[PDB]
Formats: C-alpha cells, structure tokens, sequence
C-alpha cells in the first residue's frame, strides 16, 4: 500500500543525503 | 537546515525504537538503485544503439560498360538504367 | 553472552544517568566514554599432496573396506559362515578405526612409494575422480549440453540444477535411473536419424552429422561408473512432500554468499568482454541489466534469509535462463556453438553459480551473516583485499544501500552511511 | 547495404575509453557523498541548534541597523564556537 | 582503534538479532565519539 | 553563433537536358552553362 | 637490488596515498 506520509518522508531522506539533517 | 529538521521531528516523533517504515525503505532504496544502474547501464544502450546502421538496399541505378582499344575511342559504350536492371527473384537465388 | 555484556553496560549507564526517537539518538554525554573497568621440483610433490588432502576421506574409507574384504574373501574361500566373524577377527559404527594387522596388504601399502615420479599423481586423480564421481557426472552433462545445444540436450541440465542438486546428500537413485534411461533413449534416437533413408532439425536435437554421438559415450559412461561405484560402496502430493523434506530438517549450515557473488561478478565480466569482442549485442546488454538485477534480488533473498525464497528463485533462474540461451538468444543471433564461445562459457559461469545456490539450498542459511566478506582476520592480506574491494566503483555504494534497505534498522540513510563509513575507516 | 556515416569512431579503445571515463567520473563523484562523510559529523548532528540560530539572527539584526561594532564582536563570538567542538557541545546541549 | 570497533562491531550485533533499542543507544554513543575529539583521545589511547 | 550558418548564394553552374525514349540512345541532349545561365532581375521577380 | 619486503611496503605506500594510515 501507500499512504501521504510514506512519500513525504521518503522526499525528505532523498534530501537527507545530499543536504544536513 | 538543521532546524527545521528539528522542529519537524519535534512536531512528529518516532517511539523509543522502531523498525524504519518498510514501504519508505524499499522506495528509497528502489530509487536510489535505479539511479545507479541507470548510470552504469544506459550509457551502455546508447553506445550500443548509436553503432546499429541497419541494413538497408542500395541497389546501383546506372550501370556503364565500355571497351577502349589502347587509348583510340570506345568501341562500344552502354548504360542501362531503369528496365535493364532488375533484382533476382528468390527462387534465381535458390538456383545460384 | 555478548548481548548480557551489552545489556548489562546499558543498564549501568541508564542507572547513572538517573541520578521520542531523535531524542535517543542524540544522548550522549562523556559520562559514557569514562573507564568501565576496561571491561623446484617440490612443485609436483605439493600438487599430489593437496590432491591426497581432497581425497583422504575416500582413500581410508577404501583402506578399511579393503582390509576387511581381504580377511572376508579369504574366509568366503571355504564357505563364509558368520557376520560377526568378519567385524571383530582383527563397536559396530565408527569411522577411522585401528586394529591388528594383515602381513600381506601392510607389504602391499609401501610398494606404491616405490614409484614417486609421475605415478604417484596419477594414482591420486584418479582416486580423486573416484571420490567426487557425483561431481563427475555433473560436469559431464553440463559439458554435453554445453556442445549441441538442443532441447534434447536441454532436458538434462535442468533436472541436475533442480532435483538432483537439491533433494538429500545422496541424489535418489530414481534420477540416476532416469539420467541414464535417458541418455541411452536420446543416443538411441540420434543414431536411428542418423541412418540415411531420413531426410525444426537443429533445435529437436536430432540432426545428423559426422559427430553425432558428441559427449554422449562420454555421459553414459560417466553415469555408469557413478552407478557402479555407488552400487560397490554405500547404498543404491509427491513433489509437495520432495519440498516439505528440503525445507524442515536438520542439517550443517554454511554460506557461500561470498563464492555466489563472485561467481556473478566473473559473469559480468565475461558479458562485457563478449560485448566488447563481438545482433547479438542488442541481446547481451538485457541481458547484463538481468544481471543487474538477479544479483540485487540474490542479495535481498541473502539478507532477509529465506530459503524458501531462494528456493522459488532458484527455480525461476534456471528454468528461465536456459530457455532464453537456448531458444530466444539463438534466433535472435547465431548459434551458440557454431561461434560465441563467449557464451558458452557465460553458461558454464552460470552453472557453477547454480551449484552454489543449490548447494546453499540444500544447507540452509546460517546465524551470523552480517560482517562484511573480506574483514574476518586482520591480516596484510585482507587490508589490500578491502581497499580494492573499495576502488571498484559503484560496490560499496549499492553494498551499503542494499545492506539497508532489507536489514531490519532504525537508522534513516544519512546515519546508516555515516556507520559504514565509520566502520570501513576504523577498519 | 547501405549505412549514414555516423560511424565515426567505433569500439576497440574508440569508444569504450568515453564509457569508463564517465563511469569512472561518476563513480568518483557519487563516492563523495559516501567516503568522507563520517568527518563533518560534529557540525551536522546538533541536538538544539537554537542558541546558534539566535547568534546567526543577531549577527544579521546588528548589520541591518548600520551597527557595526557589535557585528565583529558577534562573528568573534560564532567563529570561535566553530572553532572549539566541546564548546559546540556545551552550546547546542538539549536544554533540559 | 580497538574500542571503536568493538563498538562497531556491537552495532552490527545488536542489529544482527532484531534488538533494536540498543542499536539506538549504541549509535548515540558512536555518533558522541565522532562529535568530540577531545574524547576520541581519551577513548582511543594507547592501552597501557 | 556556430549554428549560423549564413545565408551563401549556390548557383548551379551547369544544366544538362536530356530526352531518351526508352533505353535506345537520347534524341536531345544540350547543356548550357555560363552564357544560357542568367539570374533574375528585380523587377522579373516582381513580376513572377 | 630488491626484496620481497620492499615490492610490499611500495605497494602499501602507493595504497597510502588515497586510504588512510
């Protein structure tokens, strides 16, 4: 399944490599 | 930057230890591995498929034939263009 | 033990500190870091050595059978009266055992040191072959379906990577039967169309031609020597219950992820070089994307630790792979043993890599698989290893990436690769 | 048959050499956000950042009012907080 | 380096047989090793 | 500006005009190139 | 002349450069 927050925090670790915490 | 993420986890906890959400882990991981392939990979098909000049008929519309004694002046000159040139059929292949 | 050890420092420091996820990650004070109460001709003779470590097992096995069988035929001489005559003569089971002596096989055993040149390796090859007469037979089918590619050819290795090489350490007799029927059936097939008042040919397997027995006397007789060597020593609905006995036993654990992995990686190898050294490019470059991709599902199946799984798999890849090589790629290209000798030995790469995975199959995956491959001992050996492990491009990345996405972490990526890199330093 | 003279430079040492230069380029490059990525740890997992935020802001405030002295002042005081970590840990420590 | 890795070591151990509290803790204190060097002298000094 | 490839006149020097009836051998042939070659004047293409 | 240490320790000083001590 999915959800709204499944995709929001998977953009957030897709800028949480690149960028700081 | 760090303080956003920090009012963000403040707004939002995660309890004293849980397994990381496993949808977020396979998209994240499904993304970030199809990157890494692509870059491996495509490069790869481009190069691959730019060196694919397909076989295509270039069939010689004007034949010429001439015969010159020494230097003097052709004995006989011909070109045969359009009726006089016509590919085999495939059952002349078969018989060659 | 290890995990008391940890439990019992955690508590220690949770009771000092005495005195909802972000927050315990970052709790760290130098209360943890204080003092816990710190608490050349030689060559040839190596060879026939290792060869005779391979083959200890069998050759006293054959020792002690024989010695028994002397003092048994010479008994059997009169009559042969008593089983119990034979065993305690010179504890029923056991494997390496001693007792008195025979004057004639103790005069017999020496007389092999009397020749040492050559002789003394070809003694031991072919004790070699006689103890790995299973392994035999397998590389001999794989070899003749590596030649003439055919259905025909193509029914064989298909059954050795999915019964024979899963079932129980002795495959059962009713597929050596049927490897041997078969083979008999499908010479017997090829020399009748090889007559003359015959006229697809090449895929059905049965053309004619000068070679038309090709590594196929060679096959029977391989699977006759196995029957006969199994027949002289040892012993000689249903596929719901073939499974259920492959999946709940009890049996030695091993991993071989390593030789697996490897086995893909000298693949990928050899489709690159038969990229690069010549259509059937358009075909090779799928397939190394499939590559790609079976390694990075062989990988999860690894970490999530599912036999069952690898099981399903395993199936999947050689059923799919040798239809593809055989029907799909030779249509689309060449034949495979007219030209590409690039793929036939991509094949015999892959082969080897489904005796590994069956052989991890049969054996079931262990506890401890975490700890990277080459970082057991801290040798000068391993450091040169790891940093060109290390330099290969795009491995630790996807290393680190895939050890993630299937182990079962509460780190998010940033940390998990703040952990990894730590570690490889450290190491 | 006939073929567009795209062929230019083929493979044999033509074409592979671009392929592992970017491949090896990339590799290098996305290695960087893999390798040395263990160091800069100490100015990127701050528990409470707040205290550095007000810092920053006051630097930025002070300059806004054509107030200069107090500018060198403050960034005396913030290039000296990134220039001692257990400072930088007595400072962004979770205020309790 | 004797006590980072077997802190490392303890990480991937703890991970290894699905206990996860400790992995956070354990982490905590890897990431505070890493956060002062001050510490990771003190923590990685020459055993007498 | 290297995609600029201005506009360049490329007048064709030479016309060649041939009629052959079959494959026998051409009735007419004439080619005209410098005199019987002659571009337009202005007020011609206004015309046209 | 040479060794087998020296051909060793070269090659530990050429994987010096780019890894750690």
């Amino acid at each position: 399944c999915c959800e709204s927050s499944d995709c929001l925090e998977i953009c957030m670790e897709c800028c949480g490599i690149c960028f700081p915490s | 930057i760090i303080k956003c993420s920090r009012e963000t986890e403040k707004k939002y906890p995660q309890p004293k230890g849980q397994k990381k959400k496993k949808i977020v882990k396979y998209g994240m991981g499904g993304l970030i591995i199809l990157f890494l392939i692509a870059i491996i990979w495509f490069p790869l098909l481009f190069m691959s498929l730019i060196r694919s000049v397909v076989g295509v008929v270039n069939q010689p519309i004007d034949v010429t034939v001439t015969l010159k004694l020494g230097g003097y002046e052709p004995l006989f000159t011909m070109s045969a263009q359009q009726p006089s040139i016509v590919p085999f059929t495939p059952q002349a292949y078969e018989e060659l | 033990r290890q995990m008391k050890r940890i439990r019992a420092k955690q508590e220690k420091y949770r009771q000092s500190q005495a005195s909802d996820h972000a927050t315990v990650i970052h709790s760290g004070d130098y209360f943890l870091f204080e003092s816990d109460s710190e608490e050349g001709q030689a060559t040839v003779d190596g060879l026939t050595r290792w060869l005779r470590a391979f083959t200890k097992h069998h050759r006293t096995m054959s020792d002690v059978l024989c010695a028994e069988r002397y003092l048994l035929t010479q008994e059997l001489l009169r009559v042969g009266e008593v089983r119990r005559g034979v065993l305690d003569q010179l504890a029923s089971e056991l494997l390496l055992d001693r007792r008195l002596h025979i004057p004639e096989l103790e005069e017999a055993e020496r007389f092999e040191a009397q020749q040492g040149r050559t002789l003394r390796l070809l003694r031991a090859g072919y004790q070699c072959v006689a103890a790995h007469s299973e392994l035999l037979c397998y590389f001999i089918i794989i070899l003749n379906h590596m030649v003439t590619a055919s259905a025909a050819s193509l029914v064989l290795p298909v059954l050795v990577f999915l019964w024979a090489m899963l079932t129980i350490p002795r495959p059962s007799k009713r597929f050596w039967m049927t490897a041997i029927v078969f083979t008999e059936v499908m010479v017997v097939t090829k020399y009748l169309f090889q007559f003359g008042f015959f006229p697809p040919p090449r895929i059905l397997g049965l053309e004619k031609t000068d070679s038309y027995i090709k590594y196929d006397l060679v096959q029977l007789m391989a699977l006759f020597f196995h029957r006969s060597q199994l027949l002289c020593y040892g012993l000689w609905p249903l596929q719901r219950f073939f499974h259920d006995i492959l999946h709940t036993k009890y049996r030695a654990a091993t991993d071989v992820y390593a030789l697996m992995f490897l086995a893909d990686i000298v693949d990928i190898i050899i489709i690159i070089f038969g990229f690069w050294a010549f259509q059937v490019p358009q075909a090779f470059l799928f397939m190394l994307l499939v590559q790609f991709g079976t390694m990075v599902i062989d990988r999860a199946l690894y970490l999530r630790k599912t036999v069952l799984g690898k099981l399903a798999f395993q199936v999947v890849l050689v059923v799919a792979i040798h239809i593809w090589m055989f029907f799909i790629l030779p249509a689309v290209t060449e034949r495979m043993f007219s030209q590409n000798a690039v793929a036939q030995l991509w094949y015999f790469v892959k082969c080897i890599y489904f005796a590994l995975s069956a052989y991890q199959i049969r054996c079931g995956y262990p506890t401890r698989i975490l700890g990277n491959f080459l970082t057991k001992k801290y040798n000068h050996l391993n450091l040169f290893l790891f940093q060109g492990f290390r330099l290969v491009p795009f491995l630790v990345e996807l290393r680190a990436v895939m050890d993630w996405v299937w182990t079962d972490t509460t780190l998010s990526l940033s940390n998990w690769m703040c952990v990894e890199d730590i570690y490889a330093n450290i190491f | 048959k006939v073929s567009p003279p795209s062929l230019g430079f083929l493979a044999g040492y033509g074409i592979v050499g671009l392929y592992v230069s970017i491949v090896l380029v990339v590799g290098k490059f996305v290695r960087g956000f893999f390798s040395e990525i263990s160091h800069s740890i100490m100015f990127e997992e701050l528990p409470c950042v707040d205290r550095i935020l007000k810092l920053c802001q006051d630097i930025f405030l002070v300059r806004e009012t054509r107030e200069l002295e107090l500018e060198e002042e403050l960034y005396a005081k913030l290039i000296f907080l990134y220039r001692s970590p257990e400072t930088m840990i007595k400072w962004t420590r979770e205020r309790e």
